[PDB]
């Protein structure tokens, strides 16, 4: 019966046999059939032929690697680049889609190919490739916890905050309306939950100021719109422009001056009726 | 009595249809939904309108009794009285 | 049929000209070419010129019209619309 | 003197199905009896018959292959080097509409965006000029267009605002929006589905979902402001789940999420997609309270009730067949695409589309076993399942420079035209050869037999 | 001024109208829709032949 | 070639209808007389724009192949195409 | 919506004119009333006063116009009417 089943499996293979990803997901579909002895002995050269496909593709796995691995982060020559994520979680991911396809490549070979003389000697390689993919991969995760660590200690910059600092500033120095809220905290939320949603322990600091942090992230995205529209606002005006919105404006910047939760959401409810006055003659000089 | 012709109508060989419309254009029971339904016994209902008008527009002293529609997907069977017609589909054979 | 009618201006028997001249045609004709032809017609006939008719189950229009002519009204399941400009 | 009059035909009545009881029945078994005869005998030459062994019509111009010109982009934004992801097809067919904000490093929009629509239509269409644009001061990145009205497009931000356009009032072409309030998304936003409003579905809604973990139902009153409905969390002990997944972290920790998808026959069924690299199912009618410690005027629960086996990693899309219910693909980071039904964990079908990063899955909106995929390496891909269980069936390559290519959308009615966007801020529409534009011959069953022959 | 009637859907490719033909030569000419006449008479002839089968 | 086709198809027991329309209404082959050859062409014509509209309202997917209508005094069967299509006229059976 | 098209008197630049209004008419409204509203407008706004326009999916019209000013025309599964009287 087998070997009726091995003619045919040899001309569904012959088929297929320009692709190695068609030969890959071929014997996997068949894999239970490929494991037995005289089935496996029918297909010794088709067994080779995967086993030739795979080596090659550990080679391009490594020679990816060996490009990307100090290249910059989502540039075509570093760690590929998905949808809004950071260098550290572009990193991580990319990382574990190599470690994915090289396990996957010791696994398939592992159980169809392992009587051969090269499974051997390349098992040993694509082994040790996934070992310095780990090894890689924690030395990453050693720099990012001192450097977390580092980074949280300066919360007067806005990596971290006290409740007790200050919601937003209009700094006289500059004319600039600023929030103290950092940007790599709102990056910091995203990073914490990307890598709880994916499966990492969190550290029980990081967990404390992302608790902080969640809370004031509602705020400080309300009080980023004010501030990014009090500071388009007046980089659209040179002086010569300004007086006559200025009337208009002074009532939003009465509430901004007052910067100098109950208190905030009352000023923002104050502020958004504001806001409708505001934006309506933005637009009539835009 | 009558379900048990519906379900005789149902086992025929490669059909899956069964609607019946009344001559006033309002659906029967059906073994297809009522959204499949409700736009099989209208569309239908509007060309058996103008066939049996184009029958007596050849001849006004000739009547029609059956058509067919043969299409990509299925053909289609149509059957009109005094008071009903009767829609049948068959999957492609 | 069933006469049901929305937005209008013209005098009271204009109206119901419109309404029984669509349904004097639609008992003549089964196809919408003579139903508009007729309305047109009798409308050019009776009235002065100039008149423009449609009769669809679907339209949706925007039109120039002349004071106290303007008509839209349903008889059944079709629709009709009915104006002078000319 | 001239006045100018607008009138309209209201919709059509539906039909209904009638009771027996209510007519003389007799008169129904007469008339069966009568054309049961005809029609076993007719019903038997059908089957029995030849007459239409290899018979073949034709409506329409054999083109042989996939094939394309158009090329679609706003010189203001590619000068910046802006990349763009958004398609929307709108309900007349006329236009496609498109999104600017670069998600390169996910780095601080404060940067320029843009929505841009081109009307294909006009014979005064060009490539470097769209029909409209709109500006936002932080990047976009979603359009959906109205089931009814053309002119009609919602889209989400970076940072958490919802806005909706109308297209029809082009000096004013932007009111309706969250501002912001408890109710509201932070994190980034991608997708936008239009939803019926319950018990008055004539009316539609828009739904958002976002990186968050939140699901949101939003409608919008007055000047500058959306009022919310209904509001889910993705709070990651809450939801049932595969063997694969561990005993999860903090329930006051969200998944954040980018897909949807509904089954279309059945509307309270949706599908999402995650940060998590897992596919959910969800209902619109899961009830377990959320727990999350953020404040909203309506309070939020769960709204999943299942969890398939997962991707690689994150999922960027998700799409379910128009043609059966249980059915939908997703795509995600690790080069695959998958195929589910919605009634067992594993995947019916898995496929390997690149070596590289891929985003886009599409059903066709004619044939039953014809997906599409899109690819980071630069390319566009289309699998016609009907062809082969293991080979794609079309390769394009969209970008000369091999720049990333993330788009696809198939035209509501216009169906022959697929369209994808990429990294150098432009968008190409491409017109598909007939094999795909056309049904095949038993596709629908050929379907059904598909789900069947792995179920388990 | 001029009066035309117009429909959609059409009673025929003749869809408005006001108050041997050219297309005939493609049309008569061409070898596919000869082809045609030679596919369509012979499902013509063996509906023809099958309802003789069944009817002597 | 296709005139003895068309000859053998006038010959066939109780047949005799045969005409060629341009998909303008107007025939191109006839076995009869030039107006009621124009007649059954031009209300076939109107017929198969209905059939084919009613196909598509049906499933916008699917699309027409073959039409044929039963008459208590003769059946009548058409086979269509984009250009061109074909009428044929048969006694009952 | 690819279009297809039966009748024939206007300039070709009123052909261009009113086949590119009804094209932005379809970004602009699905609600025939709109769509028929901005096709007209700009016929009134260009040329001379005074434009009707309608479109529908299922009608029969008839209708009377000036000398070079009439379209009748499919877009997709529509039609459009546009002609000058008045």
């Amino acid at each position: 019966a087998e070997q009726k089943i091995a003619g045919k499996l040899k001309n569904y293979i012959s088929e297929i046999q320009d692709s190695p990803q068609q030969l890959l997901q071929a014997f996997l579909k068949y894999k239970e059939l490929v494991k037995r002895p005289t089935i496996s002995k029918e297909l010794m050269l088709e067994r080779e032929t995967l086993l030739a496909r795979l080596v090659d593709s550990i080679k391009d796995f490594r020679l990816d690697f060996e490009n990307r691995c100090r290249g910059i982060p989502g540039d075509a020559s570093g760690p590929l680049s998905g949808k809004n994520l950071s260098e550290v979680v572009n990193s991580i991911v990319w990382v574990r889609q190599l470690e994915l396809k090289v396990d996957d490549t010791i696994k398939i070979a592992e159980a169809l190919l392992s009587d051969l003389p090269g499974f051997r000697c390349f098992h040993q390689s694509a082994k040790d490739l996934l070992d310095q993919l780990k090894l890689y991969e924690q030395e990453q995760f050693d720099d990012w916890s001192r450097d977390i660590q580092s980074g949280l200690s300066d919360s007067r910059s806005g990596l971290c905050i006290e409740a007790s600092s200050r919601i937003m500033e209009l700094d006289s120095n500059d004319g600039l309306l600023k929030v103290h809220y950092s940007d790599r905290l709102v990056i910091l939320l995203r990073e914490v939950r990307q890598l709880s949603a994916l499966g990492f322990v969190i550290p029980a600091k990081i967990q404390q100021v992302a608790n902080i942090a969640q809370k004031f992230c509602k705020q400080a995205i309300i009080l980023k719109q004010v501030a990014h529209f009090y500071n388009s606002i007046d980089q659209q005006m040179i002086q010569s422009q300004r007086p006559m919105m200025l009337q208009s404006a002074l009532a939003f910047e009465q509430i901004i001056k007052n910067s100098k939760p109950k208190e905030l959401e009352g000023y923002i409810q104050k502020l958004q009726n504001a806001a409708e006055r505001l934006a309506t003659e933005n637009r009539k000089l835009r | 009595e009558v379900e048990e012709t519906l379900k005789r109508l149902q086992s025929q060989k490669g059909v899956q249809g069964i609607i019946v419309v009344n001559t006033e254009g309002i659906p029967i029971k059906s073994t297809m939904d009522n959204p499949t339904t409700t736009q099989y016994a209208s569309l239908m209902h509007s060309f058996i309108l103008k066939a049996r008008s184009t029958v007596r527009d050849i001849d006004p002293q000739n009547d029609l009794t059956f058509l067919r529609i043969r299409s990509k997907k299925n053909e289609i069977m149509v059957a009109p009285d005094k008071d009903y017609f009767l829609i049948v589909i068959q999957n492609p054979t | 049929r069933k006469a049901v009618i929305k937005n209008a201006d013209m005098s009271e028997e204009m109206q119901q000209d419109s309404v029984e001249c669509a349904t004097q045609a639609l008992e003549k004709y089964n196809i919408e070419k003579d139903i508009a032809a007729h309305i047109k017609k009798e409308f050019d006939k009776k009235y002065n010129p100039t008149w423009h008719c449609i009769v669809g189950r679907n339209f949706g229009s925007y039109v120039t019209h002349e004071t106290k002519h303007f008509i839209y009204f349903y008889l059944g399941q079709v629709a009709i619309l009915l104006f002078k400009s000319g | 003197n001239h006045v100018d009059a607008q009138v309209q035909t209201e919709a059509p009545v539906p039909v209904s199905v009638q009771p027996p009881s209510q007519y003389d029945i007799p008169r129904l078994a007469a008339f069966l009896r009568r054309v049961e005869a005809m029609v076993i005998r007719e019903l038997n030459k059908n089957w029995q018959s030849h007459a239409f062994d290899g018979f073949e019509v034709n409506w329409t111009e054999q083109q042989q292959m996939v094939s394309c010109l158009y090329t679609l982009g706003y010189p203001p934004a590619q000068a910046q080097g802006l990349h763009v992801t958004s398609i929307s097809w709108n309900s007349t067919g006329s236009v496609v509409a498109c999104a600017y904000g670069r998600l390169d490093h996910g780095d601080w929009s404060t940067l320029k965006s843009f929505v841009c629509a081109w009307n294909l239509d006009r014979r005064d269409l060009r490539p470097q000029q769209p029909s409209a644009v709109v500006e936002v001061p932080s990047a976009v990145l979603c359009l959906a267009f109205h089931p009814t009205q053309p002119s009609h497009v919602a889209g989400g931000l970076y940072s958490g605002e919802v806005l909706v356009w109308d297209l029809s009032r082009l000096e004013d072409p932007l009111l309706w929006r969250t501002g912001l309030t408890d109710d509201t998304h932070t994190d980034p936003v991608s997708q936008v589905v239009w939803l019926p409003e319950p018990g008055h579905s004539h009316r539609f809604q828009v739904l958002s979902v976002a990186t968050d973990g939140k699901v949101l139902l939003w409608q919008g009153i007055g000047v500058g402001q959306l009022q919310l409905t209904e509001g889910f969390a993705l709070v990651m002990q809450q939801l049932p789940r595969s063997t694969k997944l561990k005993k999860h972290p903090r329930g006051e920790t969200e998944v954040g999420a980018t897909a949807v998808a509904f089954s279309s026959f059945d509307p309270r069924l949706f599908i999402l997609g995650t940060e998590g690299g897992f596919p959910l199912k969800c209902s619109l009618a899961a009830g377990e309270a959320a727990l999350t410690r953020m404040p909203s005027s309506v309070p939020l629960r769960a709204p999943a009730q299942f969890t398939f086996s997962p991707h690689g990693g994150p999922i960027y899309s998700v799409s379910c067949s128009p043609f059966h219910r249980n059915l939908f693909l997703s795509a995600g980071t690790d080069g695959h695409v998958h195929l589910y039904s919605m009634l067992q964990a594993p995947p019916l079908t898995s496929l390997q589309l690149s070596l590289k990063y891929l985003f886009a899955v599409r059903w066709s909106p004619v044939r039953p076993l014809v997906f599409a995929a899109a690819s980071g390496k630069g390319d566009v891909q289309l699998f016609d399942l009907q062809k082969s269980s293991q080979k794609p069936t079309v390769l394009i390559k969209q970008t000369q420079d091999e720049s990333p290519v993330y788009c696809l959308e198939f035209n509501s009615q216009q169906t022959q035209l697929l369209a994808a966007g990429d990294a150098q801020g432009t968008v190409k529409v491409w017109q598909l050869s007939t094999e795909f534009t056309e049904q095949g011959p038993r596709e629908a069953e050929d379907l059904d037999c598909l789900a069947a022959e792995v179920a388990a | 001024t001029r009066e035309v009637w117009t429909q959609h859907p059409g009673e025929s490719t003749v869809v408005s109208g006001g108050s041997s033909d050219a297309v005939v030569m493609p049309k008569i000419d061409t070898p596919r829709l000869c082809s045609f006449l030679r596919a369509a008479c012979q499902v013509m002839a063996v509906l023809l032949e099958e309802d003789r089968l069944a009817a002597e």
